[PDB]
């Protein structure tokens, strides 16, 4: 009997990651032997012992995870980021895996702090500056929270958000074809939510620059924005309080 | 002949992959099935059928559509079954 999970075949690293992090996605909802059954039968050994080695793992594994989408059958891997077969800007398999993803790190988290045991772990790097892995994960969990928001911001009204993120990608550079949606490049590239800032802001001077601050379609256009953005703030400080 | 029929593979052609489908006819039908009991795996072709035939690839604009058509009809099957 062989134990694995479904994937879209892609590059031979892509794979061996994604295995790597659904393997850890598992981990986080308990599912220890399907895990380990899986981890027998493509590599040997993923899980160590808690050092700063380890978190650097976790870490990167938690970066690949909220970069792509984990699966098990083809009907959770067509919604991998592909080129051409799948991944169109969806609320409702986007919806449920990035739902299962939070939960997942919602369990992990809780176990990691009801445990009592954290002298054994050490602090990761990130952009040059050392963090725990529990904050990290924090800021993971954030991120997937605000991705689920503007999801279901997308569900109650699209065009605007998709319009808004259209421009931010023109303005820095990404340009999308009628293939693939800028949301779904935003939530593969979920890594650059400060480059995703600055893209809004250069998108605000625009729309204050190219008007003459005396109509109001232009300020219920600033307001919708400004409420986007207390959303975000909203469920981030929301998700922060209740993980303090 | 329903997907055929539907107002969205050649009449419409919108960039938003959400209400593009729930206003065609597949949709309804669907949604039809699943208030009167049918099950929708059983009675009906599946998704891996539906993607293999070479009806989408002379009936599709962009990926959107596909793409929104599966994921809406894994999601009626799952809370169907």
């Amino acid at each position: 009997a062989v134990v694995k999970d479904s994937r879209p075949d892609q590059i031979a690293h892509d794979d061996k990651t994604k295995h790597l992090k659904a393997a850890f996605l598992r981990y986080c909802r308990k599912d220890i032997l399907g895990a380990q059954s899986m981890v027998d039968s493509l590599f040997s050994d993923s899980d160590m012992e808690p050092d700063d080695e380890l978190d650097l793992a976790v870490n990167q594994i938690s970066v690949d995870l909220i970069d792509d989408y984990p699966a098990s059958d083809p009907r959770w891997a067509e919604s991998v980021p592909e080129e051409a077969a799948g991944f169109s800007n969806t609320s409702l398999i986007l919806l449920h895996q990035l739902e299962d993803k939070m939960k997942a790190h919602s369990f992990f988290v809780d176990f990691l702090h009801q445990v009592g045991l954290f002298s054994r772990l050490s602090t990761c790097q990130t952009k040059g500056m050392l963090v725990a892995t529990r904050l990290l994960l924090s800021e993971h969990a954030e991120k997937l929270s605000a991705a689920i928001v503007l999801k279901n911001h997308h569900a109650k009204l699209p065009v605007l958000v998709n319009s808004a993120i259209q421009l931010a990608l023109d303005k820095r550079m990404c340009t999308v074809p009628q293939n693939l949606t800028a949301a779904d490049v935003y939530f593969r590239e979920v890594s650059q939510m400060e480059i995703i800032f600055e893209c809004l802001v250069d998108k605000e001077e625009a729309d204050l620059e190219s008007t003459s601050i005396d109509s109001v379609e232009w300020a219920n256009i600033v307001v919708n924005v400004n409420t986007i953005l207390k959303d975000m703030l909203h469920v981030a400080c929301q998700y922060r309080q209740s993980k303090n | 002949k329903a997907i055929k029929r539907d107002e969205w593979s050649a009449t419409d052609g919108k960039d938003d992959p959400i209400e593009a489908t729930k206003d065609s006819i597949f949709v309804k039908v669907l949604q039809n099935l699943l208030n009167k009991g049918i099950e929708l795996k059983g009675y009906l072709p599946k998704a891996e059928t539906l993607l293999q035939s070479e009806e989408l690839n002379s009936l599709k604009t962009n990926s959107y559509f596909e793409f929104s058509l599966k994921a809406n009809y894994e999601c009626y099957m799952k809370m169907q079954s």
